[PDB]
Order: C-alpha cells, then structure tokens, then sequence
C-alpha cells in the first residue's frame, strides 16, 4: 500500500494511534516501510538490483512480486533503462 | 538562361521546443465537494458514479503522460555511453553531453533549460512542510484534495535517455536506429549525411576544419541565445502556467455561494436544520459539480494537445536524431544533416544542424550540349558557363568540372532540345587510345 | 466576431510570395537564398528526383507544358462547375454560424421558470419567486455557454490538427519535393501550387 | 518474367482542400445572461470566475 | 559487407593528397590502365 502525500513518520504515528480511517492495517515490520518521492510505501521490501519496470509507482520507483534469496514477496527498486553497450568509437 | 549557385555554405543549428508531457493531476472528489462532511457525502452518492468518472479520466490523463514521456524518451534498447577521449575529428559536444562534475549529470545546455522554466507544482511529499510560513500560498496546498503526482520518469532518467541518444548518434550515426549500434568515425557520418543533401564527401572533407569551427560556433550560439532570451522557452512555461491556472480556478471557486447562504459547508450544516441544509448543501454540490466537470474537460482537451505535440516530437526523434529526413522545415530550417536532443522540464527541445548554401553566384546555363550531333546530359548536376567556358558543377555547391562523356549520358539527337548550346564534350577513352598509336 | 491578424490580402501576399519563389527558384528558396533557375530545369530535377531522365522532360517539353495547362485550365472548371468541392471550407462558416444562432435562441428557452424575460420576471413576482426563476435562468444560460464554448474548444483542436497538416503540405509539397505516397496527391510527385481560401 | 513499363505518361493536376482557420469569437459572459439587469447580475456574482 | 577492389571506377578524384586528414597510402586500380598495357604487348 503507497500512502500518497505523506511521511512515513507521520503514517507511522497515526497508525501507532489508531487515528486513520481505513480499518485494515498492512503488517509493518523493519526494512517493509520505504520513503518514496509520492509518498510512503508500506508492504514491500526495497532492493539495490534494478529491473524493468513491471508495476510503476512512481518518481522512478517501480514494484514487482519476485523471489528472493533462498520465498516470493514483493519488492521495490529503482528502474533501470536498459543494458549498457559501450560503442568502441575510434578515429 | 541564367542559374545561381552556391559558393560557400554555413552550418546552422537552430532550437525547436516541443511539450512531452503536462502535470498529473489527482481530485479527490468527496474532499473537494464534500470535504470532512457525512452528510454532504451522502447527499453526493444520490449523484452515482459521476466522481468514479472523474477519477478515472485522470487516472487516464496521468498513464497518457507517462505513455507519452515513454514513448518520447525510450526509444533507445540500450544506455549507450561516450568514449573517455572525447575527440571526435574536431567537433567539441561539451555543450550537449552530460557535464559529470555536476549533480544530475546533466549538459551546460540543460542546466540552462531547467533554470529557465519556473516549476509551479513540482509534485513531491509536501504534508511536512504545514504551517509557520507567512501563509500558506497556493495550487490547493493538497487541503482542498487536489494534487500533483510524480513522474514515472525522473528529470535524471530522462536525461540518462538523451545521454544514451546523444552517444548512439555521435558514435555510430543512424546505424543503431535500425538494430545493432556500428560504429563509425564522426568525419565518415558527416560526410554520408552530406551526401544525404546531395553535396560529395569531398567538399567536407576538404573544409572539415571549417565545417567544426562553424558547428562549434553555432552551438555557442545556441547557449548565448537561450542564456540571454527569457521568453525562448514559451511553449513550456505556457504549459505550466496553464494548468496552474485550472488548479487555481478550480480551488478559488469553492469560495463561491452558487446561491447558498453561505460558501462555507459547516455554517450550512450549523444554523440550518436537516431538511433546509440539504437544499443548500444540493447547491452547493451543483455549483462543485459544474466547476469539476468544466476542470476534468479543460484537462481531456489539453490532454489531447500534448498528446499530438508527443506524438510529433517522437517522430521527430525518430526521423531527425535516428536518422536523416529529407522532409523540408520538419527538422529545422534548411536541409537537414544530423539533430541533438535535449531534456527540459515537461517536454524536449531539439537542437537541428542543417547545411544552408551561401554567397551565391550566377552562371549561364543550358539543358544539354551539342557535340558530334548528340544531345548529352548531365548524370548528376548543372552545366555553368563562366562566360568563357562551359563546366558542370554539383546543384549545392560550385565545384566546376570538365564535361566528359564519363559524367554526361546522351540521348536523342540535339535538334529536340530547345536550349542546347554548342561546347565540346571531351572523351577519355579516345585521347588515350587516339594517344596510343597514329 | 473578432477580425483576423493577417487580412486576405495578406495572405494573397504570402501565397504570391510562394508561388514566386517556387516558380523561379523551385525548393531553393525554402532552403537558403532563392536561386533562380530556368523553369524548364526546375523540372528536369524534380523528373528525377521521381526516378525520370532529364531527356524524357526535354525530348517531349511541349507536351508537358500543354498537359500542365490544360489540367490548370480542368482545375479552374472542375472548381467552377462543382459546388461541393470546396464544402470543407463551407462547413467551417455553415457550423460556426448555427453555433452562434442556437446560443441566441437559447435566450428564448424557459429552462423550467415561468417567463424567459428576466424584466417580465422582476415585475411580476416579488424579489424571492424572481430571484429563484432568475436563478434559474442563469443556471440555463451558464450551461448553454458552458456547451458552446466546450464545442468551440472541440472544433479548435480539430482546426488546429487540420492547420499542422497544412503547414506540413507547405513545407513538404510547395517548398521542396515529397517521396511520401499518396502525401502531396495521387501519382508521383512533382510540384505543388498553394492558394488562398477563406478560412483555409 | 513478365514486366509492365509506361510507354507514355499523363501530367495531373489535383486539388486538396484544408481548412486553416474559423471565425474568432468572443462572448460577454454577464450580458448574454444578465443582459440589461442589475438584480440578474447581482445573483450571476454568485457563480464565482466561470 | 562485399569487398571489391578499389579502381577508378568505384571511386572519383578531386584535390591532392595534403587536405583530406587521415589519408592513406593503397594502390588504385586502373582498368583501362591495365587494358591498354595488354593491348600494346
Ligand atoms: C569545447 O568547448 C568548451 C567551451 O564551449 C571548452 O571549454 C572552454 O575552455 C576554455 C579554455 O580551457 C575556457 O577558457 C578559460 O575559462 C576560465 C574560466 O574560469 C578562465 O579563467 C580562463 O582564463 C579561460 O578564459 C572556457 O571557459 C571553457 N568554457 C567552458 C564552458 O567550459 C572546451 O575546452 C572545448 N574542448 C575542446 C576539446 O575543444
Ligand atoms: C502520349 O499521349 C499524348 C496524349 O496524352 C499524345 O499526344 C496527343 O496525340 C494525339 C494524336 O497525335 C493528339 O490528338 C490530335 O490533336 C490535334 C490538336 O489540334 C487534333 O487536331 C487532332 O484531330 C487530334 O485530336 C493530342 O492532341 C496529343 N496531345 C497533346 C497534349 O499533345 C502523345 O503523342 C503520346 N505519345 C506516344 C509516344 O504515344
Ligand atoms: C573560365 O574558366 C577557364 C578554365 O578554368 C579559365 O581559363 C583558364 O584561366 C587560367 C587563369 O586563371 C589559366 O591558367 C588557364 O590556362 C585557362 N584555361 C583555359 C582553357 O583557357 C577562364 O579564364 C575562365 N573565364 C572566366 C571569365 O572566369
Ligand atoms: C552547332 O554546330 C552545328 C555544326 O556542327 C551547327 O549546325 C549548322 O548551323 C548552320 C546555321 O547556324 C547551318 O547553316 C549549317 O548547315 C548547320 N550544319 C550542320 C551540320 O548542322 C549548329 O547551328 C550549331 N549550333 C549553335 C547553337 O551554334
Ligand atoms: C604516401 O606516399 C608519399 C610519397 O608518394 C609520401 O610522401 C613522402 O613522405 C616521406 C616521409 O618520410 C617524405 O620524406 C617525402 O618527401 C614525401 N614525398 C612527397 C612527394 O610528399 C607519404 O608520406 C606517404 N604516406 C603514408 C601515410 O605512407
Ligand atoms: C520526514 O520527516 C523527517 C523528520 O526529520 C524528515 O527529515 C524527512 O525528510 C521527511 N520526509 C519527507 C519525504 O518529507
Ligand atoms: C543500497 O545500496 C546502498 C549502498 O551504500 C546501501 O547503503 C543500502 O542499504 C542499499 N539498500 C538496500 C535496500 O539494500
Ligand atoms: C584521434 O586523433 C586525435 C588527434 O588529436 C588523437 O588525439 C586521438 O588520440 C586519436 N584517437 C585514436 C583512437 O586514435
Ligand atoms: C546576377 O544577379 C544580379 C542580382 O542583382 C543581377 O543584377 C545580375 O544581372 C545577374 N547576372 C546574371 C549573369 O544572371
Ligand atoms: C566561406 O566562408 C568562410 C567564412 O568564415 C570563409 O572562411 C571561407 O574562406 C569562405 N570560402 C569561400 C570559398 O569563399
């Protein structure tokens, strides 16, 4: 779930108080709440490795179901644009 | 009889602005017509699905512009980078490659382009700024429930995607356009695409000199003339401050009474009773509905513009930067050798290199001449006079020739041809066979 | 009705402009200074811009130019005869004006209230049945300038597409020499000669 | 291995018709709905800047 | 790719050789050059 807008200390706070309007709370736990540019991505595990873009957030931000080490979940990661070709330019 | 010829040449490179992409708006309809009231609410709902309309035609508007800006930018399979020697037969690039002792990575010439346009909404998480400012200043400052979403597409991976564009035209011309990146000496794809315009390899290899100091000037000039004129980004800034302007109109008319006592939602539902607060409250919901529904329309139509302007700045991607259109005025002014991208904030501006012929002088001309009773032709070219002697010279630049039988064809004898002179077309084959025996 | 910036004469200067660069100098002049060249060599380029020999143009010179003006001369019959040709540019006026002529009839329309006449309204009822009926008048009438100028916009963008693909005809078909089929007519072509309308 | 070739050809003259432009209007947004009346104008205050 | 050899057929003349940079030394063919030789003896 992306809680568009906000911080993610603010959500954090209002949910620790009970004082948001959706009655359904996504399980949070460390390294699950990740700071995007839209706003607070609650629910998905950010990695280094980029990869095309599948699911867009937004903000270069995409998002993806994929297995990781050993175990399916749904990551977020930076998107990547292609792979490099280095052109072997000479006189 | 008389025909004029260029002389001399100048390369030009001239700047066309086009839009990509317009802000991503999102309306929170129960906020912006029922904000923080049940009873609003659940007089809306009697409306149906109008809101679910408007939330999808600008979830529509939103995946537009990112389809747009994909379409624009990623046309390119692969980040293609520079060689670290930068030398490429004289040209200097540094103007329009990426600068890397700055952040973002980006050229001196887009650093000018982004310091140029003024940002109104540059969408980010803004609830933490609040309040301690003079005043709150927007455009609903999100608290009446409309926003501005980010781009997919970061300004850094944008300018990743011309980066890639502008080494895969540099290092290996229109090749990697049509499938796999071939590389080629910089002079080599000039002098190709000079052949393009219909102007031999020779006449730039000969001047390549004066070719790159006249290149390098007028990219000089191109950061001069943006650096210096403030208005040259209009089209953008116009873009911009339009839908500035809708969000503007949009908030300011919730002010607005539309006939009730009052514009404020709680004052209705504090001094009125139930069964009057809903006549007022149904004002004020058709007075909402009206400013929604003119918003979302303005925001479809304008939707529908920058779509075309997208679609026509990818197909100028696609014609000018990956390859060489010979298509007058759609790649700059004059005939078109070779185009530079550049990212700006929603939308790109093209830098165009063309070839315009200068310092023009007049020959007499004739269709055809006249030799052992045959009409001969040119097979590529014009025949001049200097006044003395006839030559056959190129249509873009003075080159003259002897007029041979190895450059004219004949056809017909020269009775059929109006204009026909008489001059002697010489043959090579002969002198030397005449020469090799008598 | 607001005027237009550039008056029919200025646009008669602008397509004189153009045939007269186009005639004495053929694509140059959209390129550069305009050069002048012999009308006849003009043509033998474009013969092979399309794939033809010069000496197809030269050997049968007087038969082109008595086909050219014999199709100029089927032009001005075929326009002059056929009324509908030119019905494009008569829908442009034909819609603008019924746009304008409903939006005045819609000052007639009650919209529900008793009288369309809003003086009828303030002297007959007191100022609270007049101002509801007035009310919703003006609710009618906002929405009827809501439609007319929402269909302006709608008939604007269409001009405007219909503009960019003229300006793209100039460029492509009166300033230069078109390889793209069926673009600047049908056949192959070789040349193409603006003229001034009103509205196009 | 059977090919056509043009023995003679036909020069061809056509017409394409586009519009360029419409007739520019504009419209006095309080007379068209209030022409003429105080009281008409004073209520058309109340829907704001459309 | 179709290598040919390089003759005065495949290519045109135009200017010395001091101008063009990165010019370089290769023998071009004559066909006529080689003909007329054969005819002679
Ligand atoms: C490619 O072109 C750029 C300019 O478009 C060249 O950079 C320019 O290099 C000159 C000489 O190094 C710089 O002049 C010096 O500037 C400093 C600025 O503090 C000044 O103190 C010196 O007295 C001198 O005037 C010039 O500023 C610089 N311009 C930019 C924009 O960097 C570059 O060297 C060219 N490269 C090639 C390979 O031709
Ligand atoms: C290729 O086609 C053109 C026509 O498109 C041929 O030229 C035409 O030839 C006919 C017969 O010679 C001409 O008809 C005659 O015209 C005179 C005019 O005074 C009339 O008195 C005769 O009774 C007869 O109708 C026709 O005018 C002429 N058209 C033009 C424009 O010159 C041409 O000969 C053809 N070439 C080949 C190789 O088939
Ligand atoms: C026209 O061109 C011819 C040949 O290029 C000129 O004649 C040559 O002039 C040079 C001196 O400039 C002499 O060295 C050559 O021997 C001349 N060649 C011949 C065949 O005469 C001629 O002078 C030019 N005329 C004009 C008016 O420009
Ligand atoms: C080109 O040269 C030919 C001769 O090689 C000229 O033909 C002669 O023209 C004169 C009149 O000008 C006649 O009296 C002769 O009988 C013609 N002889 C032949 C063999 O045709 C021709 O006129 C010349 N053209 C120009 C433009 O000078
Ligand atoms: C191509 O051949 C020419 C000779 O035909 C070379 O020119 C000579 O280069 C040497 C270099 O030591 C000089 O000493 C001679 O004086 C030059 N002669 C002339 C007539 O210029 C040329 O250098 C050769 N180029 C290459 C790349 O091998
Ligand atoms: C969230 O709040 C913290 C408070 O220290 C701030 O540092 C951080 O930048 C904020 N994040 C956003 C996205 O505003
Ligand atoms: C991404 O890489 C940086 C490298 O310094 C690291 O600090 C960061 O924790 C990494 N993020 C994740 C989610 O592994
Ligand atoms: C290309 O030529 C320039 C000439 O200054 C030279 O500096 C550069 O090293 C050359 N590059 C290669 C790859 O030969
Ligand atoms: C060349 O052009 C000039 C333009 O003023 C003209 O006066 C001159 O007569 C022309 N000369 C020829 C030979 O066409
Ligand atoms: C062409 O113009 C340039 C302008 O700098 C000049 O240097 C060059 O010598 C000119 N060439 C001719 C042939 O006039």
């Amino acid at each position: 779930v992306l809680y568009q807008g906000v911080n993610c200390t603010e959500v954090s706070v209002a949910i620790h108080a009970d004082q948001l309007t959706p009655t359904w709370r996504v399980y949070s736990t460390g390294s699950n709440v990740f700071q995007t540019r839209a706003g607070c991505l609650i629910g998905a595990e950010y990695v280094n490795n980029s990869y095309e873009c599948d699911i867009p957030i937004g903000a270069g931000i995409c998002a993806s179901y994929q297995t990781q080490t050993k175990s399916q979940s749904i990551i977020a990661y930076t998107m990547s644009l292609g792979a490099e070709n280095s052109v072997a330019y000479s006189n | 009889n008389s025909i004029a010829i260029p002389t001399n040449f100048t390369i030009s490179v001239t700047t066309e602005i086009l839009p990509v992409s317009m802000t991503k708006t999102s309306v929170d309809c129960t906020m912006y017509i029922c904000g923080d009231s049940t009873e609003c609410s659940n007089l809306l709902l009697q409306y149906g699905s109008f809101c679910t309309q408007l939330k999808r035609a600008l979830t529509g508007i939103a995946v537009e512009q990112d389809k747009n800006t994909q379409e624009v930018f990623a046309q390119v399979k692969q980040i293609y980078k520079t060689p670290p020697i930068k030398y490429f037969g004289g040209f200097n690039f540094s103007q329009i490659l990426p600068d890397p002792s700055k952040p973002s990575k980006r050229s001196p010439i887009e650093d000018l382009l982004f310091n140029k346009v003024t940002l109104a909404d540059a969408g980010f998480i803004k609830q933490y700024g609040d309040c301690l400012g003079d005043i709150a200043a927007r455009c609903a400052q999100k608290f009446n429930g409309l926003t501005v979403l980010p781009p997919l597409l970061t300004d850094e991976m944008i300018a990743q995607y011309t980066s890639a564009l502008l080494a895969g035209t540099i290092t290996s011309g229109w090749t990697f356009g049509a499938g796999p990146a071939l590389q080629i000496p910089f002079p080599m794809q000039m002098a190709y695409r000079f052949n393009g315009i219909g102007v031999t390899q020779n006449v730039l290899y000969e001047n390549q000199k004066l070719i790159a100091n006249q290149f390098n000037s007028a990219i000089g000039k191109i950061q001069d003339s943006l650096f210096s004129t403030p208005s040259a980004l209009g089209k953008l800034q116009d873009v911009v401050n339009h839908n500035a302007q809708a969000l503007n109109t949009l908030v300011k008319q919730l002010s607005s009474k539309f006939g009730a006592i009052s514009s404020v939602l709680n004052d209705i539902l504090s001094r009125l009773d139930p069964p009057e607060a809903e006549v007022q409250i149904d004002r004020l919901i058709t007075g909402r509905l009206q400013s929604l529904q003119t918003y979302v329309t303005q925001q479809l139509i304008r939707a529908a513009e920058i779509r075309a302007s997208a679609n026509l700045a990818a197909t100028k991607m696609s014609e000018c930067v990956l390859g060489q259109s010979k298509r007058v005025d759609f790649c700059g002014k004059g005939y078109h050798l070779m185009s530079f991208p550049q990212s700006a904030p929603h939308g790109v501006v093209f830098l165009h290199v063309t070839y315009v012929p200068a310092q023009e002088k007049n020959f007499t001309t004739a269709p055809a001449i006249c030799h052992d009773g045959k009409a001969h032709f040119p097979r590529e070219g014009v025949f001049v006079s200097n006044g003395t002697h006839w030559f056959l010279t190129q249509r873009n630049f003075y080159e003259p020739q002897i007029i041979t039988t190895d450059n004219t064809f004949v056809s017909g004898n020269c009775d059929v041809v109006i204009g026909i002179v008489n001059n002697t077309v010489y043959d090579p084959l002969q002198l030397e066979l005449d020469s090799f025996k008598e």
